């Protein structure tokens, strides 16, 4: 969200019966009211003065920044012939530059839904067409495709593809159709389903997701399953492992500070040492407090400074000090803090190196990181393992399932 | 994007 420099613009009522403007937004959507369309008439008058994407900050000196939609339309409707706007351009925040899946430029949700309907109803199901489309669309575009498909067929898209697709391909495609928060929410529910817990999957998602992502996950989890994510974590975890997971899942880690606190970096490094290697036993609450509350750039420097006081680095210290699920959680969290692309590169390698494939981890990472940092993951993977992630997917998977994953990868390295 | 759009 980039707000441009403020500007004043005068608009005049037209004899057609209005200002020739269209607006969206408002305080209810927690984004300011923005100009969405300028008429043919008004554009000739306002060439270079007002633009689509301009947020309306003031109307005739009245601040409408924190006003909801109808409040703004009532002011402009109950206004005079001329109106003076204070405006500012809203350049929407860009996505990641390091994702493999980009948004298709000439995107037609109706044409995509039609082509998918044709592929689904082709005798034998045209999987290639389905994979080609959905792996070359952004997640948001797939949501538009799903809405258009349901109107066209009276059938939900994910429901249709669950019967048209089978095996691991179905798992990939159904995974791509969910929003990021829905996918993680449903993967978390799956890790806590029935008796026992897939702690590895719970650890992977909770340790790796950011504050904003965990915020949306906690909301979407409660909407889907009518229970709080924290309550299911409490019922499926125990001891200090539970406390760490509950702390992380809140998504209230300190945001990246502007200044580097070298004194706190040193004190956190010593407290981490004093709580573990330097003593008998471990002060696990101290470890949890520092590693869940401090910002990520800070902890990165804390872990390096820690090596000045400790004979072992943070990861080796964790292995020596704690065991079981608690150890595994700490090990994943520190990797995610130190180098998250490398973390995922190693988990991808682990899921393919040996007999068969841990498809659950492979599919989840290729889906969830395709629009985040897949290009960095690929870079770290080729750097460490000498062959591309593309290569390993080829040797471990086959068929349309393989082609789907290769598309989410994005190419060879 | 594609939010409620009042035209004035
Ligand atoms: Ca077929
Ligand atoms: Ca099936
Ligand atoms: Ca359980
Ligand atoms: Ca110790
Ligand atoms: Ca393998």
């Amino acid at each position: 969200s980039h707000m441009g420099g403020e500007r004043t613009v005068t608009i005049r009522r037209q004899t057609v019966g209005g200002f020739g403007l269209s607006i969206k937004g408002g305080a209810e959507h927690n984004i300011p009211v923005v100009v969405s369309k300028i008429s043919k008439e008004q554009r000739a008058e306002l060439s270079g003065l007002l633009f689509i994407g301009d947020a309306i900050l003031q109307i005739n000196g009245i601040n409408v920044r924190k006003c909801r939609h109808e409040e703004v339309v009532q002011v402009l409707r109950n206004a005079g012939e001329e109106v003076t706007l204070t405006v500012s351009f809203l350049k929407r925040a860009p996505g990641s530059a390091y994702g493999s899946v980009k948004a298709y430029t000439n995107f037609d949700a109706e044409r995509d839904a039609l082509n998918i309907e044709t592929a689904i109803k082709t005798k034998g199901v045209d999987e290639v067409t389905i994979v080609n489309i959905l792996t070359n669309r952004s997640n948001e575009q797939r949501q538009d495709i799903a809405f258009a498909y349901q109107r066209r067929t009276k059938k939900e898209l994910a429901s249709a593809l669950k019967s048209a697709l089978s095996g691991h391909l179905e798992t990939v495609i159904l995974g791509l159709l969910k929003t990021p928060a829905q996918y993680d929410a449903s993967e978390l529910k799956a890790s806590m389903k029935g008796l026992g817990t897939d702690e590895d999957s719970l650890i992977e998602i909770i340790c790796s997701r950011t504050n904003q992502e965990l915020q949306e996950i906690n909301r979407v989890y409660k909407e889907m399953y009518k229970t709080d994510l924290e309550k299911d974590i409490i019922s499926d975890t125990s001891g200090d492992f539970r406390k760490l997971m509950v702390a992380l899942a809140k998504g209230r880690r300190a945001e990246d500070g502007s200044v580097i606190d070298y004194e706190l970096i040193d004190q956190d490094a010593r407290d981490l040492y004093d709580a573990g290697v330097k003593r008998k036993g471990t002060d696990v609450p101290k470890w949890i407090s520092i590693m869940t509350e401090r910002s990520v750039p800070h902890l990165q420097k804390v872990f390096d400074r820690y090596k000045s006081y400790s004979p072992y680095d943070m990861l080796e210290s964790i292995r020596k000090e704690v065991k079981g699920d608690l150890e595994n959680a700490f090990l994943n969290l520190v990797q995610c803090i130190q180098n998250k692309p490398l973390y995922f590169a190693d988990r991808l390698y682990d899921s393919m190196k040996g007999k068969g494939t841990r498809d659950k981890v492979l599919i989840r990472i290729m889906v969830s990181r395709s629009e985040v940092d897949m290009l960095k993951i690929r870079s770290e993977f080729k750097r460490k393992y000498g062959k591309s992630l593309y290569y390993y997917i080829q040797q471990d998977t086959k068929g349309d399932y393989q082609k789907a994953l290769l598309y989410l990868c994005g190419g060879d390295d | 994007r594609k939010l409620p759009e009042t035209t004035l």
